[PDB]
């Protein structure tokens, strides 16, 4: 179990760690989060009490270094940093634990939610989508745009998701126009899975990361990417059976975890109705279709 | 964006453009089977691709053999239309290729967009107008060449005959749309109007009769009357 200490909490802020969150008051004695499960990526995220504009945060994996949070009063945000002095870090943590100034990552033992939401998400792939190679952790916020969004403006601050465009030469083989547009299997299996992602695990990883950025930061381009990757699978007549079964589990837990009051903006009616009721895979997503129908029947 | 009443003069400027109408591509007769079920029999169709500035009509005849062994023909017809329009564009010299293609039905947008990916600078546009191009098969010489075809065939026609020697494109298109609207609303009456006077003939190289300017005004007035009339007979006004 690992720890992310905080130097201090000088401004009132709502702090999230994965799917949990808690309020910290201005200058409240708060020195971090302990008992973070090892083996998963994690995200620590922030919404200031005075400017609910800009949710922002950091993706990290405690196996890759010792990370802490420190508020920067010049740039006005909580920043993640790496502590390279291992003994200095252990000492800092042990003292803050002894003073009981840390919140405990509050995982119920029965609960697999975070595993299920991050099953295929790896830090190494996150760091290719979010390029800042001098850090082991990755910053994301509400306003960052995707490479594809920029095509339709600061490249260093972009989300380099894999561009998916259904009316593009990459998606449509010359002479198979109708075939490839109505059945996207060649774009899914040959172009994307075999060519770009190499395997379904990396495809699901990016799909899951896109959802999480949409949910935790309200990142609109991430929501677009999540829905595009769903629609590319559902619009393919030929998908490996294991991918369909896994997709159903992935989306089930995403829909289960989505705040009910955010569905209106985070769920695209056209994609979901097409995927669950019109597409080739309309009958292959039983768990996802059942939770959607019981939780968001208005959308459909 | 979309083509409508407000931007109607754009049709007659100097940027090359084509209308594409797919109404008459997939044509069937519906009939009973010996067992008392219903079946369709396809008949020859055509793509109606028209330059509204010059009157140049590229009439691609769609022979019933293209449907043999195919499923979901109404969907296929849109993609076949888009394939043939794309092939036509590729066949034209660069300086004759259109800058825009306006489809008369919105369902042609995605099929044509996908077939034209190689031409990113050609705009594919819908229209809000209710254009009467389905009535093209009420033009006897066009109907005749479609029905007689025994194989796929492209046939070239100027749909304005020689009118542009005496009138502008705007006026020519207005005349064309009035004639076709009349033919669509009441084909028999419309055709009676056009041929009532045996002394006015259709030149071998034309589609419509050789009316004088004064006779066109009379004709155009009779076609307007017809279209309001049928609008009374239909709505009881
Ligand atoms: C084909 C009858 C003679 C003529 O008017 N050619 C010009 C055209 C080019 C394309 C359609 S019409």
């Amino acid at each position: 179990m690992n720890t992310v200490p905080f130097t201090s909490a000088p401004i009132e802020v709502t702090i999230g760690i994965d799917q949990y969150s808690f309020n910290v008051k201005e200058n409240q004695p708060f020195h971090g989060i302990k008992d973070i499960p090892i083996g998963h990526v994690h995200v620590i995220h922030f919404q200031h009490a005075d400017n609910s504009s800009m949710r922002y945060g950091y993706w990290f994996d405690c196996r890759m270094g010792n990370f802490y949070i420190q508020y920067d009063p010049k740039d006005g945000l909580y920043k993640m940093m790496e502590e390279r002095d291992g003994a200095k870090f252990e000492n800092i943590v042990h003292n803050f634990k002894e003073r009981q100034m840390m919140v405990s990552y509050p995982k119920i033992d029965e609960d697999d939610t975070w595993y299920n939401l991050t099953e295929f998400v790896q830090m190494d792939k996150i760091r290719k989508i979010v390029r800042k190679d001098e850090n082991q952790f990755s910053y994301v916020d509400s306003s960052m745009t995707t490479v594809q969004e920029n095509e339709l403006s600061d490249p260093a601050h972009s989300l380099n998701y894999t561009v998916i465009n259904f009316k593009s030469r990459e998606a449509i083989r010359p002479g198979h126009e109708m075939e490839d547009f109505l059945d996207k299997s060649y774009y899914l299996n040959t172009v994307m899975l075999q060519g770009i992602f190499k395997n379904s695990s990396n495809y699901f990883g990016e799909l899951q990361f896109a959802f999480l950025n949409a949910m935790f930061f309200g990142n609109y381009g991430s929501s677009l990417q999540w829905h595009a990757m769903i629609e590319l699978i559902c619009s393919s007549a030929t998908v490996p059976k294991h991918m369909l079964d896994k997709l159903d589990e992935i989306l089930y837990y995403q829909i289960k975890t989505l705040p009910e009051q955010y569905s209106d903006i985070l769920l695209n009616e056209r994609v979901w109705n097409i995927c669950l009721y019109s597409s080739f895979q309309k009958n292959s997503l039983h768990n996802t279709e059942k939770i959607m129908e019981n939780k968001y029947p208005e959308l459909l | 964006g979309a083509m409508n009443s407000s931007n109607y003069a754009e049709l007659f400027n100097n940027d090359i453009k084509l209308f594409v109408d797919d109404t008459n591509v997939y044509r069937v007769t519906v009939h009973k089977t010996f067992e008392g079920n219903v079946a369709t029999k396809a008949i020859n169709g055509c793509i109606f691709t028209l330059n509204p500035k010059t009157g140049h009509l590229f009439l691609k005849i769609i022979h019933t053999s293209v449907w043999a062994g195919q499923k979901r023909l109404s969907q296929l017809a849109k993609w076949k239309t888009a394939e043939e329009v794309s092939a036509l564009v590729r066949s034209l010299p660069k300086e004759e290729q259109p800058k825009q293609i306006i489809v008369t039905r919105k369902a042609m947008l995605d099929p044509l967009e996908v077939h034209m990916l190689d031409f990113p600078n050609i705009a594919i546009r819908p229209t809000e107008l209710r254009l009467p191009f389905s009535a093209a098969m009420s033009i006897d010489k066009l109907s005749d060449v479609v029905m007689k075809a025994t194989e796929p065939q492209m046939v070239l026609f100027n749909i304005y005959d020689d009118w542009l020697d005496r009138i502008s494109s705007y006026t020519a298109f207005s005349r064309l749309t009035l004639l076709l609207r009349a033919l669509k609303t009441n084909e028999e009456s419309a055709k009676m109007i056009l041929l009532s006077d045996p002394t006015i003939t259709i030149k071998s190289y034309h589609l419509w009769p050789s009316f004088t300017d004064e006779q066109w005004i009379t004709i155009e007035s009779q076609m307007r009357d017809l279209i309001l009339t049928e609008y009374g007979r239909k709505y009881n006004v």
